[PDB]
């Protein structure tokens, strides 16, 4: 059965990610011929890891892990988009559109909020060639946009922002205005993240396939005030796909 | 916070300064009686 | 000598140094949570997102705030109207982002305060007295009632309900006048008529009694101890005063009856801040003050500006800065 | 007019005051 | 609008809502003839 | 420096609040 | 080393000409028979590398590439700027009245 | 300062035709512009498309041009968009659509010229305030 | 006793020239509802919606199931005219017996009739009383239900194809249903009995209530109250009219919320959008425009990094956004076609949005309730040109301000009606004040 809204609202489940059954090993065949699109793709994240800055020289931080504090509002879903065969059997998924981004900020030990756009924008994912199948060993791998966690029209909270607002601190009419550079000039970050899929459930009837998801991207610069921390995300997804 | 150095003691004293000065007005009235 | 007798001998006991009462046992747990919570939160709360657009506002001392800045900062617009204690949230650091804290705190106080009203009517009852102080101090609390929970219910959100703190009185105060014009309100202009008046009243009071003091006393001693608690006598000459008071308006408009006299100073103020509160708690439903602008045209059509019109621009401009980042659309509905 | 009936029916009740007063009724 | 064949009474019902204001009013025309007993 | 100013204040009204409540100047009739 | 590239662009042909990579749709309001529709067909196929290029879109009746010809030397092209396009903000860049 | 003549003479078609309304007119059309369309054009804005306004020289510039008489009175019957390019009575009010905004059912067609008179006469009374929004109130 | 100012007061004792005053002021009640639906008719356009006119009284017949069709649309006026003649009728004899009774007729009932007659310290009399009334408002709550189901039906906003008149033959008597509402949180998301949605859990209700009500009448009428009541109580009438006033006020609180939010007994063709719609029918309208000009609303992301036309709730629930991310709990039959599961759907919204939804948005987007006390319609800083305050605002305030008096009310009488009971509401007796004969706290 499938549930109604008045079934899920205020459930929390509005955040989750379709699930697949444990009995769905099957393989989904590809007719290198046809084309094919994918309806529905869904990314659930489970795990936030915020990279440490080690104080002193080839210390080699680690990732540590964060505490959620904006609630059930992470996942990403109806993203659709053309998924292709390659002359060399590979498959590769462009994104086309889909709520495909949400603000994320957890907190690390001591306090610090680590804002994020948590993003697949633009993403193009690629298995290995010869799949001819799509199975509970397919890999596709991919890399995506980051743009700045705010937009241009940002006003930060002395009136200064890019595409809008002051320029200058106008709180200090005659300071020295080459301490405030960072802080007076905004400037919009576009970075670029990584996303490993690996399906590890497959439905072969519907076209259906789950499994685990890893990305990596930049947390949120405050529009070039600070620099960015690295984040991993970890999680589960989700997606249905369709003869084109 | 890059605050005015002199707020503490300004603040100290215009706390004890007043607060003394009724202290000892009621300490010795108390010992009238 | 039953245990339960004794027990409800003791909460309505007029012997308690502090009478508690069956109101007090609600209004006790309460404003001691509201308090504690409080006072935690004003010094050592992180920053709440107020406007619900991942915008943290600081509140407290310990994160760059003063006295007069600080603040225990209203929940999270993405909250709106929806219950949001302790135990909805993952953990005590999602609580303190959305901002739990002015929840727990004006529920809190709303209820103590309520008892503290039903207190006062109690005490009143075990002491053999006229019932009716309460009556007096409904007008705060109504008026405490408006900019913690009427206001946010007709606008949707608790984050658009008065923050405690002092700046915060002053955004709340801000905007209010640019989304409602409470200043061409009628029922804000009996608040200030009330408040006013009653500052007058007070003074007026205060000083037509001490005008008329009996002399008791030498010049060297307050005049303060010729009045000794419980004594019978009056201690001051209200005939006095009236012949006062009469002649420098004229007779009719003086007092002579003490009774009547400190009725009126009873009513005025009260009444005045029930309109007041009662003007808070339309504008939560968006009845709005008089509008004025562009009333008066000339013979042609061309717009020839009043007051109100200038009070407009102002009113503009508080509009279109307030939650810069917060509008995506044209009109700022609620 | 409607200033017309508004004055018809305002008069009503004060005539009745009226009347009963200068009969010296029970008032 | 009102059905035609009442029509002619269109001013005498823009009027009839204030008339249990008039009773409160009324009130007080009474107890100014008795003095406020 | 600042933070504990203010809250030594503020304690110092408490306390004082305390005193004003508990130890005042006992009313008696005449 | 730190510029507002807004306030660059403005620099730019950008500042006088609806520039076919980045301008708001509401600017194709300002000359004849270009909004929505057109507007609609030059945003979404942009970017452009020179003016001319508008012509080439798919679809585009006689009558359309006729209304692009007499607003040719309306429009400019520069390098597209990330912070004037991302955010849909070409559809929407929070202006109104 | 007053309404005369010249105030209220405007365009009756693109060839270059003139009426000249009256102060009867005028008034009929501000009222009846406020019964039937100020709910979204108050001021000469358009609350549900501020990017189109009832400033004149916006007019001017609609396909079939609409700063004049017969370019309002026809939009007031079929209106389109300002490309011209597809009918869009469904959601604008317009005599086509009086089945589904019933407030454009009572309207004569000299309504009509009254209505499209005053867009095209409050420009000239008040300038940049006729659909410059707030800025300007 | 009694100054002319609490001359009303003077009624007390005197149950003939009482039952006078209560029956000639309900002819008041009943005289202004008949004038006020004939003022309104008689100023009612049928071609502009109600909530532009300034009717409240129109819109609770309209609500009923009398004088409309489809979509609200007024078809037949003759209905609203009965209505207002019958209560303005029946007025004048409330009055003629109301005038009788205060006047001429027997001062004390109780000398006339032991049935009629009443001692206020009379508790099996007055639960007798209280029982008659509540079968009547018994039998009163089941005409509400007679009408829904063998007498035309109601209203029914929510009735597809744009609302319509329907008859209601499945009513709700689960009491899981019923009961539950009574259960659930007054908060946000939730509602209490304001949540209320369909006709169908109305009418259940209501046959509930009115069993419940008669069966407490019959009750009362067969009771007395048990001595755990007797002791808790103050019986004298003074007490009886505080008791009720706290009644009045608490149900004058919840008629201001119900008339805020919910849109099923007040439906929004009649009274326009409530505060929630509104707000939501202004991020449809521009989800709407933009998505044509080609925005990928669901992509777009917003200056403070949510999305500027679609976000997630707290629980998850695709929502509008911008500020009205406050009211995504809001409910109405023109948005509800683009719900799914997860809250609003893209490929809806991308394929599925009809004219009718975008007119109904722009209608309600621009009919928001807000205006001044001087009926200019908008914000605070919109010029003068739109005479308009939504009905909503008119009623929501009206019966905030009503309530608000009746708890002042009620806290007046009753500690009056408490102080009288034990004898001190004249004051304090110099010859044995109850302080002096207490210890001193210090
Ligand atoms: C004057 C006359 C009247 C006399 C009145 C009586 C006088 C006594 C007055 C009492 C004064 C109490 C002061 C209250 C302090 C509240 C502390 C708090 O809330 O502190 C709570 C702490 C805080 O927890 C931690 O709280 C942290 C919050 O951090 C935040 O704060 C940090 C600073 O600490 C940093 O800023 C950090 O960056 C920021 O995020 C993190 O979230 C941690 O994960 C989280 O574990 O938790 C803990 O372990 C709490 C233990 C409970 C764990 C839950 C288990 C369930 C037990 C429930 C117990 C209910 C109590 C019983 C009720 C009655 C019984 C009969
Ligand atoms: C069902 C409702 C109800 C009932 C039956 C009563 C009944 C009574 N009240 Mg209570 N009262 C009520 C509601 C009610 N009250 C409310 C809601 C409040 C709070 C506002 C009070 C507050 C109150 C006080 C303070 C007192 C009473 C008293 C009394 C007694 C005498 C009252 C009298 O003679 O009035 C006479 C009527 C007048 C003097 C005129 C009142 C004028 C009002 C305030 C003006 C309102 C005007 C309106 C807003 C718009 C005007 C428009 C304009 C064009 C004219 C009587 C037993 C008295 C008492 O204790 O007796 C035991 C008393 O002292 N009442
Ligand atoms: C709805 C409002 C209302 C109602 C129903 C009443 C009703 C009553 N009052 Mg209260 N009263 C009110 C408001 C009200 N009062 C207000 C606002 C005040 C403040 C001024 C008072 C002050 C007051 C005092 C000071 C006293 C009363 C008393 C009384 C009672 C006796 C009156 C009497 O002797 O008539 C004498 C008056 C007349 C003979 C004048 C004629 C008035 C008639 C009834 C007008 C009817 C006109 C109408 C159009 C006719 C329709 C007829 C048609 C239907 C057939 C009566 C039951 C008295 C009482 O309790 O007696 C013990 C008393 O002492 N009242
Ligand atoms: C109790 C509920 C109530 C409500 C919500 C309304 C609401 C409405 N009425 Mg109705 N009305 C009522 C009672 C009510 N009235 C009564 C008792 C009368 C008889 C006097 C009328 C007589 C009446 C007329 C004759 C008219 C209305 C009209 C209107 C509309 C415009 C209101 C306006 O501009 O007021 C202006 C605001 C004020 C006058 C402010 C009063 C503030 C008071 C003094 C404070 C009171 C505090 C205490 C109680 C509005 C929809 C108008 C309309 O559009 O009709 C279709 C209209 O012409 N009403
Ligand atoms: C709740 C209101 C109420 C109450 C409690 C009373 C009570 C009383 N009245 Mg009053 N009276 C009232 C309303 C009320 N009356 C009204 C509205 C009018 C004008 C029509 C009168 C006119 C009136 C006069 C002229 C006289 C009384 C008399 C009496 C006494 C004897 C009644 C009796 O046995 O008659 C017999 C009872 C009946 C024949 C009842 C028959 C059924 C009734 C009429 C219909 C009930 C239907 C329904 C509940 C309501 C109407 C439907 C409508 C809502 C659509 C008694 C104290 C007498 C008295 O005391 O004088 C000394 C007297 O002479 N009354
Ligand atoms: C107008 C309505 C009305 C009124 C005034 C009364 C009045 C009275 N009833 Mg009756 N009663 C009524 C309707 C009414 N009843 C109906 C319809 C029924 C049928 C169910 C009953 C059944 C009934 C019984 C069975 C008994 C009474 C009794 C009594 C007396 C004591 C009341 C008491 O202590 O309750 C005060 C209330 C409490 C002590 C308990 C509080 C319970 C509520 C539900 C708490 C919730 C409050 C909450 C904040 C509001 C939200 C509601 C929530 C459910 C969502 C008093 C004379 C008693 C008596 O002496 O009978 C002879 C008694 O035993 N009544
Ligand atoms: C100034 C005086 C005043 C005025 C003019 C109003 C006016 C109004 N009130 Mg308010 N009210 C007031 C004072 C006032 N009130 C006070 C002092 C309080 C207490 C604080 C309230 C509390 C209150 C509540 C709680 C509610 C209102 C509501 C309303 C509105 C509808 C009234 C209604 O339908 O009653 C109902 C009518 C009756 C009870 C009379 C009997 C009706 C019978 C049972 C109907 C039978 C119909 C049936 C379907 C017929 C079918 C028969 C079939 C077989 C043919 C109306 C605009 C309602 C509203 O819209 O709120 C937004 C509402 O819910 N009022
Ligand atoms: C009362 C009968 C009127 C009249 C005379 C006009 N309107 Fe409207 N309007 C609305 C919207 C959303 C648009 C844009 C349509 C589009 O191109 O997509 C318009 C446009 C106009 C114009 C053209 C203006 C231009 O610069 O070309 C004109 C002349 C016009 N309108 C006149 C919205 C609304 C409404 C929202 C519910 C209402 C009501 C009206 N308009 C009413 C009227
Ligand atoms: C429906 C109808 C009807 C009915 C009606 C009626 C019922 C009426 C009545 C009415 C009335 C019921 C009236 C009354 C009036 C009154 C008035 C007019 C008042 C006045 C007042 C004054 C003015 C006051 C003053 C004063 C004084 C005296 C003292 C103190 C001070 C003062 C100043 C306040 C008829 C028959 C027509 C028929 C048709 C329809
Ligand atoms: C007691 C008293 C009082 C009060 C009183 C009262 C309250 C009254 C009542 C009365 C009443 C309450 C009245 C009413 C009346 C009514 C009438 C008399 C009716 C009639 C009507 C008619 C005539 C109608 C007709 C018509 C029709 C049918 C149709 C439509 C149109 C018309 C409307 C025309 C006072 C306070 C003052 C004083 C003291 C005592
Ligand atoms: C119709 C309807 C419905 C239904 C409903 C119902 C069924 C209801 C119920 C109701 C109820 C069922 C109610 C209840 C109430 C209760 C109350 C309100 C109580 C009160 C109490 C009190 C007030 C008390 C007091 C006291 C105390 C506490 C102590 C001792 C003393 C005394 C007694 C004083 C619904 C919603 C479904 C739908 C819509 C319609
Ligand atoms: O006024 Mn302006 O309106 Ca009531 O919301 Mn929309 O903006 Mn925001 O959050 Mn608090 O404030
Ligand atoms: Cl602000
Ligand atoms: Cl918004
Ligand atoms: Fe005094």
């Amino acid at each position: 059965q499938t549930l109604t809204y008045d079934d899920i609202v205020g459930t929390g489940l509005a955040n989750k990610c379709p699930t697949l059954d444990d009995t769905a090993r099957g393989a989904y065949p590809i007719d290198s011929s046809q084309t094919y699109r994918i309806a529905r793709l869904c990314l659930q994240p489970t795990t936030f890891l915020v990279k440490e800055e080690p104080k002193n020289k080839r210390q080699e931080a680690e990732f540590v892990p964060t505490k959620l504090v904006t609630r059930e509002t992470t996942s990403l879903d109806q993203i659709q988009g053309e998924l292709k065969v390659n002359s060399d059997g590979s498959l590769t998924f462009v994104e086309e559109d889909g709520i495909d981004f949400q603000p994320v900020t957890v907190q690390m030990a001591g306090g610090e909020r680590i804002p994020l756009l948590f993003t697949v924008k633009n993403l193009v994912a690629s298995t290995q060639p010869n799949v001819t199948s799509i199975t509970t060993s397919t890999d596709f791998k991919g890399e995506f946009n980051v743009p700045s966690y705010r937009t241009a029209n940002f006003l930060d909270p002395k009136g200064r922002g890019l595409a809008s607002g002051y320029d200058s601190a106008i709180a200090l009419p005659q300071a020295k205005e080459e301490e405030l550079a960072r802080a007076n000039v905004k400037r919009f970050s576009l970075t670029k993240g990584q996303i490993s899929l690996n399906v590890a459930k497959v439905d072969g009837r519907t076209g259906e396939i789950a499994g685990t998801f890893e990305s990596e991207q930049l947390s949120d610069d405050d529009m070039g005030a600070h620099e960015p921390h690295e984040v991993k995300i970890q999680g589960v997804f989700y997606a249905s796909i369709e003869p084109a | 916070m890059e605050v005015n150095q002199l707020g503490l003691i300004a603040t100290a004293l215009f706390v004890l300064v007043p607060s003394v000065f009724l202290i000892i007005l009621y300490v010795q009235t108390e010992s009238q009686q | 000598a039953n245990l339960w007798e004794r027990f409800c001998n003791w909460v309505t006991s007029t012997d308690n140094r502090l009478y508690v009462g069956w109101f007090g046992v609600i209004m006790i747990p309460t404003l001691l949570a509201a308090t504690i919570c409080f006072v935690i939160a004003f010094i050592a709360a992180p920053p709440v997102d107020i406007d619900g657009i991942r915008e943290p506002v600081s509140g407290s001392l310990l994160y760059g705030n003063n006295i007069i800045t600080g603040a225990v900062v209203p929940s999270s617009n993405a909250i709106g109207l929806h219950f949001y204690p302790i135990w909805e949230a993952a953990s005590l650091d999602e609580w303190l982002y959305n901002g739990g804290p002015y929840q727990l705190i004006i529920f809190h106080f709303l209820l103590g305060a309520s008892c503290y009203m039903g207190r006062q009517w109690e005490l009143s009852y075990r002491l053999g007295m006229r019932p009716w102080i309460c009556v007096a101090y409904s007008a705060p609390l109504a008026s405490a009632f408006a900019v913690f929970l009427i206001y946010p219910i007709g606008q949707g959100s608790f984050s658009d309900g008065m923050p405690l703190g002092i700046s915060g009185t002053f955004n709340f105060m801000i905007v209010f006048q640019a989304e409602h014009n409470i200043l061409m309100h009628p029922f804000h202009q009996l608040g200030v008529a009330g408040v006013f008046g009653g500052a007058l009243f007070c003074a007026m009071h205060g000083s037509l009694v001490t005008s008329s003091l009996i002399r008791e006393t030498t010049e060297t001693e307050s005049a303060n101890y010729g009045y000794k608690f419980g004594q019978e006598e009056e201690t001051y000459n209200i005939v006095a005063a009236h012949g006062y008071f009469g002649r420098l308006i004229f007779q009719y408009a003086s007092f002579n009856n003490s009774r009547s006299l400190h009725f009126f100073l009873a009513a005025w103020p009260v009444v005045g801040v029930w309109f007041t509160a009662l003007g808070i708690s339309t504008m939560a439903f968006n009845l709005n003050g008089f509008n004025f602008n562009h009333s008066v045209i000339d013979a042609k059509g061309n717009v020839i500006n009043t007051w109100a019109d200038i009070i407009n621009r102002a009113n503009l401009g508080m509009e279109v800065m307030h939650e810069r980042n917060a509008h995506n659309f044209p009109l700022d509905l609620a | 007019a409607q200033l017309t009936m508004i004055a018809m029916i305002g008069i009503a009740g004060p005539m009745i005051i009226f009347l009963l007063a200068v009969r010296r009724g029970n008032l | 609008k009102l059905p035609e064949a009442y029509a002619i009474f269109d001013p005498l019902v823009d009027v009839l809502p204030v008339i249990p204001v008039l009773f409160l009013a009324l009130a007080f025309v009474w107890q100014a003839a008795v003095g406020f007993r | 420096m600042e933070t504990i100013t203010y809250v030594f204040i503020f304690a110092c009204i408490i306390a004082l609040f305390f005193f004003a409540i508990f130890f005042r100047e006992p009313p008696r009739i005449t | 080393e730190l510029v507002n590239v807004v306030d660059e662009k403005l620099g730019t042909a950008y500042g006088e000409k609806i520039d076919l990579n980045n301008t708001n749709i509401a600017a194709f309001i300002q000359y004849r028979g270009l909004y929505p529709t057109l507007a609609k067909l030059i945003v979404k196929n942009a970017p452009y590398e020179s003016v001319e290029d508008v012509l080439n879109i798919p679809g585009l009746t006689e009558r359309q590439k006729q209304i692009l010809r007499e607003n040719l030397e309306h429009f400019t092209v520069t390098e597209v700027e990330t912070a004037l396009v991302e955010g849909g903000d070409r559809y929407n860049n929070g202006l109104y009245k | 300062a007053e309404l005369t003549p010249e105030v209220l003479t405007v365009p009756l078609n693109s060839e270059g035709k003139t009426i000249t309304l009256t102060e009867k007119q005028y008034l009929e059309g501000k009222r009846l512009f406020q019964y039937a369309c100020a709910s979204c054009h108050v001021g000469g804005i358009t609350k549900t498309n501020p990017s189109l306004d009832l400033r004149t020289e916006t007019l001017a510039l609609a396909t079939p041009p609409r700063d004049n008489i017969e370019g309002l009175v026809d939009y007031m019957k079929n209106p389109t968009t300002y490309d011209g390019e597809q009918e869009i009575a469904e959601v604008h009010p317009s005599l086509r659509s009086a089945d589904i905004f019933p407030k454009m059912r009572n309207l004569t067609e000299k309504d009509l010229v009254a209505i499209a008179g005053h867009i095209l006469v409050e420009p000239k009374i008040l300038g940049d305030k006729w659909g410059g929004g707030k800025v300007y109130y | 006793g009694f100054a002319w100012w609490a001359g009303n007061a003077r009624l007390i004792n005197l149950s003939g020239k009482l039952l006078g005053a209560h029956v000639a002021h309900a002819g008041l009640i009943v005289f202004w509802a008949g004038a006020m639906t004939l003022f309104e008719l008689a100023h009612f356009i049928p071609e502009k919606p109600m909530y532009e006119q300034g009717l409240i009284l129109i819109p609770h017949i309209a609500t009923l199931g009398w004088g409309v069709g489809p979509g609200g649309e007024v078809v037949d006026t003759f209905p609203f005219f009965v209505v207002g003649v019958v209560h303005l009728i029946s007025s004048a004899v409330l009055g003629f017996g109301g005038v009788y009774h205060a006047i001429r007729g027997p001062e004390t009932l109780e000398e006339y009739s032991s049935f009629f007659g009443y001692d206020w310290k009379d508790k099996n009399k007055m639960t007798t009383i209280l029982g008659f009334h509540l079968i009547v408002l018994g039998i009163g709550a089941l005409l509400l239900v007679a009408k829904a189901m063998f007498f035309g039906g109601l209203y029914d906003t929510w009735a597809p194809g744009g609302g319509d008149v329907r008859v209601i033959t499945n009513p709700t008597l689960d009491p899981r249903v019923i009961f539950g509402y009574l259960l659930k949180s007054p908060f946000g998301g939730e509602g209490w009995i304001v949540s209320v949605n369909n006709l169908e859990d109305v009418v259940g209700g209501h046959i509930w209530i009115g069993l419940i009500c008669i069966a407490g009448g019959i009750w009362h009428i067969l009771t007395t109250p048990f001595g755990w009541a007797r002791r808790a109580f103050i019986w004298s009438g003074e007490a009886y009219l505080s008791y009720s006033l706290g009644a009045l006020s608490m149900m004058g609180f919840i008629a201001t919320c119900f008339v805020w939010f919910n849109n099923t007994v007040y439906p929004s063709e009649f009274y326009g959008p409530t505060g929630p719609e509104a707000s939501q029918a202004q991020a449809m309208t521009f989800l709407i425009r933009d998505q044509k000009l080609g925005a990928n609303v669901g992509s777009a992301q917003g200056p403070t990094g949510l999305g500027k036309y679609l976000m997630r709730s707290p629980t998850g629930e695709i929502i509008f956004g911008g500020e009205t991310m406050r009211f995504w709990d809001f409910r109405g039959p023109w948005l509800e076609p683009l719900r799914g599961p997860n809250g609003l759907d893209l490929n809806k919204i991308k394929n599925d949005i009809q004219p009718w939804q975008e007119r109904r948005a722009a209608e309600y987007m621009t009919h928001a309730p807000l205006g001044s006390l001087n009926s200019v319609g908008g914000v605070a800083t919109e010029i003068n040109s739109v005479n308009f305050v939504s009905p909503r605002s008119w009623l929501a305030t009206s019966h905030f301000v009503l309530a608000f008096f009746f708890l002042v009310g009620h806290l007046w009488h009753a500690g009056r009606a408490r102080a009288a009971a034990a004898g001190f509401e004249k004051g304090i007796d110099r010859e044995s004040e109850p302080v002096l004969s207490m210890p001193s706290l210090d």
